[PDB]
RNA sequence: GCUGACGACCAUAGCACGAUGGCACCACCUGAUCCCUUCCCGAACUCAGAAGUGAAACAUCGUCGCGCCAAUGGUAGUGUGGUUUCGACCAUGUGAGAGUAGGUCAUCGUCAGCU
RNA sequence: CCUCCUAAAGAGUAACGGAGGAGUACGAAGGUGCGCUCAGAACGGUCGGAAAUCGUUCAUAGAGUAUAAAGGCAAAAGCGCGCUUAACUGCGAGACCCACAAGUCGAGCAGGUACGAAAGUAGGUCUUAGUGAUCCGGUGGUUCUGUAUGGAAGGGCCAU
RNA sequence: CGAAAGCUAUUUAGGUAGCGCCUCGGACGAAUACCAUUGGGGGUAGAGCACUGUUUCGGCUAGGGGGUCAUACCGACU
């Protein structure tokens, strides 16, 4: 459950997630990737289900890598609670995700192995996603 | 170098009685006798040392 | 800090006003101001307000 | 140090220009004492009179007896300038001694400041 | 200041090519010496620090100044300001009769004496030895004494390395190892 | 209110406006004391013929045209008032 | 040709490294009687000076190692009109930031001095 | 009441929106003249260390600014010293802001000074919070009035 | 001809008052609007880590995590 050890501010804005993933869209640690055609959030309970499928599949012989780091707090209002009298606690931290973005990386393993557990990880995730090589340029 | 703020400071005879070696150098230290150098007399100070005196077996059986 | 009055000695009845702090100045503060009575500075000496 | 000499120089410096007046400006050397007068501007020198003077460069320079003759000698050439009006830069260095005993010659010679 | 007329005649000349310096100018040579006695127990007691100013009077032979802290240390019970050392700057012929004294009178008269390490040098030609007990100074008596005192003594030399810094100090006897 | 996770966090208030910022803008006419910037420090800086408050307001000494340059040694903002 | 003063400009001007300069000028430099200095110190300031030295500093020159500057193209955003599955898209007008090719060891003004 | 964001690059802009402060302090912590530069890191050094004090080398602020935060700050607005009272009086061209009542900045002029050798600077403090109308009552001044007249009482004006 | 449902204040919040908005009359006359060219300041969209934080992987190590005799100076090595 991937959370900041301590913040600046407890709150924050809704904010508007828009646009392409202009950075951090291309592979980059490992040799075979896992990026997203759609946005939305990705909540820290996603990351560890998608996390831990993946390391099930790999059974230490490859490395994971995460791009994906929920640091974005989203409160939630309780039940039988009216509107207004402040702003509602924090519940869970999300990661903005954009149409580009990978979400995982692997590396040291079969490629066949590799694309059957990035499969195994999109069935968890809220997301389009795709699977991409580590190329050049 | 200022005035009246500062203590004393005139000229004392540093003998080494050990080496009979003279050291001519004003100091503060206010010495009990003065004796007759070269120039004149000075307020003396003795000296016990300076740095002119200063520095298996079972074969028997 | 309590107000005071600083009134001239010079006679004519003009004052200024100002605060003070009564433990780190016990005694009466007298400063030289301006008297536009006799536009002159004089001695003001401190009076109760 | 000519760093720090400057470092203190710079808000007398730059409150003459805010005056917008002519200055006198002085530059004094363990040989050699100088003194020029600036245009308000800051960019023009008017006037100038220094110890490489040849009726003072074969002479005892780097003096206070050399420092009232400078003042003196800069007075009469900033007077037949159209310079009456200056205010003294002592350009770092303290008023006193050299600086000093130029500005009391250059005061007393018909600028008046 | 015999030191002082003995360094321009024949010190400054051997130490040249000794070192085998190009220049006359780049001799190293001694430009201050500060005498350091913080006294960290003052300002609880307010009597070891000025037996302290006494001391450095009779020794350096200059009125020497208290130095403040610079910092609040909650640790050492110091606040800002407060006097916790005093020191004295020594220059021109005031230092080469101190550094006579020092080498001649004084460091003899250290007790269990082997010689000062020559690696007591901070890289830039400085060298800083210290003093355990202060009686060590003729100028200072036995007899009349508040109690047992160190000192710090700071040697400012002009040299860039330690090699020029240690051969300057040799010169003038100064005992090393 | 069940998970009871919420309460009262008491941050509701805020200070008045001050109207700060820019009064009059580069190249235009200006007649003396009118106020050019009201700033919190000098955002901007006095340049000739334009004078300090104890504010750090920046007024006209003089009539002219305002007029706004990054000058001096540490890339200051001026702003200067030619006679024009 | 070079040096100094005061400015313009404020890194394409800076940093770093190396080399050159002592006839003038500058700088270290000598000394501390004197003016004046130090919560102690002739260090700095100040004075009186010319034995030494360009060692440092400074100035100048050189370079691309850093820093700085920086396109073209594309992308993002965006005013207006239209459309939309609300992500965006079309027309029109604008148009970055980052990054790339590349550039850079500045450029001038007044005055004085040695040549 | 002040500071930041929300606030959509001029101003302004709401929520029982997200975060913090104020209801003071200081005759020096104000003025001026002069002088100075910090935080840290490493090396060397008696007690003495991770850090007291000292010396050296890097060191555009990684410090400080009485007080929150923002914006500023090398000509330092930061840090010392000497002398001081401009923390003046009468004002104030012109502006900002503003429903009003208020609030803010202000060159310049006259008088009296303070510092400086002088040109000069000074109408409180780096700025923005530290505040409360009118009525009524008190106090220090004042020739303004003074119920027949001279006073006085009371009232007015200026200051508090 | 032709609004407003706003700002400020209010024992005010569905009342009222000043300003904003409407109308009528008078004064003034281009001082106004649109567009072209042009002078300005900005810190938003976007972007990016140079500051404040936050974040992942690798390299690299004073501090820390462990194991014989060993207060033997707390040593060899992970």
């Amino acid at each position: 459950m991937l959370q900041p050890k301590r913040t600046k501010f407890r709150k924050m804005h809704k904010g508007r997630n828009t646009g392409l993933a202009h950075r951090g869209s291309t592979v980059a640690f490992g040799q075979f990737g896992l990026k997203s055609l759609t946005r939305g959030r990705m909540t820290a309970r996603q990351i560890e289900a998608a996390r831990r499928t993946i390391t099930r599949k790999i059974k230490r012989g490859g490395k994971i890598w995460i791009r994906v780091f929920p640091d974005k707090p989203i409160s939630n209002k309780p039940l039988e609670v009216r509107m207004g009298k402040g702003k509602g606690p924090v519940e869970y931290w999300v990661c903005e995700i954009k149409p580009g973005k990978m979400l995982y990386e692997l590396e040291g393993i079969s490629e066949e192995l590799a694309r059957e557990a990035l499969t195994l990880a999109a069935a968890k995730l809220p997301f389009k996603t795709t699977i991409v090589k580590r190329t050049i340029m | 170098m200022r005035k009246d703020i500062h203590p004393d400071y005139h000229d004392v005879l540093f003998h080494d009685t050990n080496a009979d070696v003279f050291f001519l150098t004003r100091s503060t230290v206010k010495t009990k006798t003065t004796r007759e150098y070269e120039g004149s007399e000075y307020p003396y100070y003795p000296l016990d040392i300076s740095s002119a005196s200063h520095p298996a077996s079972f074969n028997k059986r | 800090r309590d107000k005071i009055k600083l009134v001239s000695t010079a006679g004519t009845g003009y004052y200024y006003t100002t605060t003070k702090n009564k433990r780190t100045m016990p005694g009466k503060m007298e400063m030289k101001k301006f008297d536009p009575k006799i536009r002159q500075h004089v001695l003001f000496k401190e009076a109760k307000i | 140090k000519k760093a720090a000499r400057l470092r203190r120089a710079k808000k007398t410096r730059a409150h003459i220009r805010f005056l917008g007046v002519y200055r006198l400006t002085v530059n004094r050397t363990p040989k050699h004492i100088y003194a020029q007068i600036i245009s308000p501007n800051g960019g023009e020198v008017i006037a100038q009179a220094s110890t490489l003077d040849g009726s003072l460069r074969s002479g005892a320079t780097g003096n206070a007896d050399a420092a009232t003759s400078v003042g003196q000698l800069i007075a009469e050439r900033a007077k037949a300038a159209g310079i009456t009006k200056v205010a003294f830069d002592r350009s770092g260095f303290k008023y006193h001694g050299r600086v000093k005993a130029l500005a009391e010659a250059a005061r007393e010679n018909g600028l008046e400041f | 200041a015999r030191l002082k007329a003995l360094y321009n005649n024949e010190l400054k000349q051997k130490i040249k090519e000794e070192l085998g310096l190009d220049n006359v100018m780049q001799v190293p040579k001694i430009t201050k010496i500060t005498l350091n006695m913080g006294v960290g127990g003052a300002s609880q007691d307010k009597k070891l620090l000025e037996g302290a100013v006494a001391d450095m009077t009779a020794i350096a032979g200059q009125k020497p100044v208290v130095t403040k802290a610079r910092k609040s240390i909650a640790g050492f019970k110091i606040r800002e300001e407060w006097p916790i050392g005093c020191k004295v700057t020594l220059r021109g012929e005031q230092m080469y009769e101190f550094l006579d004294r020092l080498i001649a009178v004084a460091i003899p008269r250290v007790r269990d004496f082997r010689g000062f390490s020559p690696k007591a040098f901070d890289g830039r030609g400085n060298y800083s030895l210290g003093i355990k007990e202060q009686i060590v100074f003729p100028e200072v008596d036995f007899d009349k004494i508040d109690r047992i005192r160190g000192m710090d003594v700071t040697i400012t030399t002009s040299a860039a390395t330690d090699d020029e810094g240690r051969a300057l100090l040799k010169a003038f006897g100064f005992p090393f190892k | 209110a069940h998970k009871k996770a919420a309460g009262s966090s008491r941050n509701g208030r805020d200070s008045n406006p001050k109207m700060l910022g820019v009064k009059i803008f580069g190249g235009q006419a200006i007649v003396a004391g009118n106020i050019i910037v009201r700033q919190r420090g000098t955002e901007f800086h006095a340049g000739a013929g334009v004078g300090m408050g104890r504010d750090h307001t920046l007024f006209a000494l003089n009539d002219g045209v305002v007029k706004f340059a990054t000058k001096g040694k540490f890339n200051r903002r001026y702003v200067m008032v030619e006679e024009a």
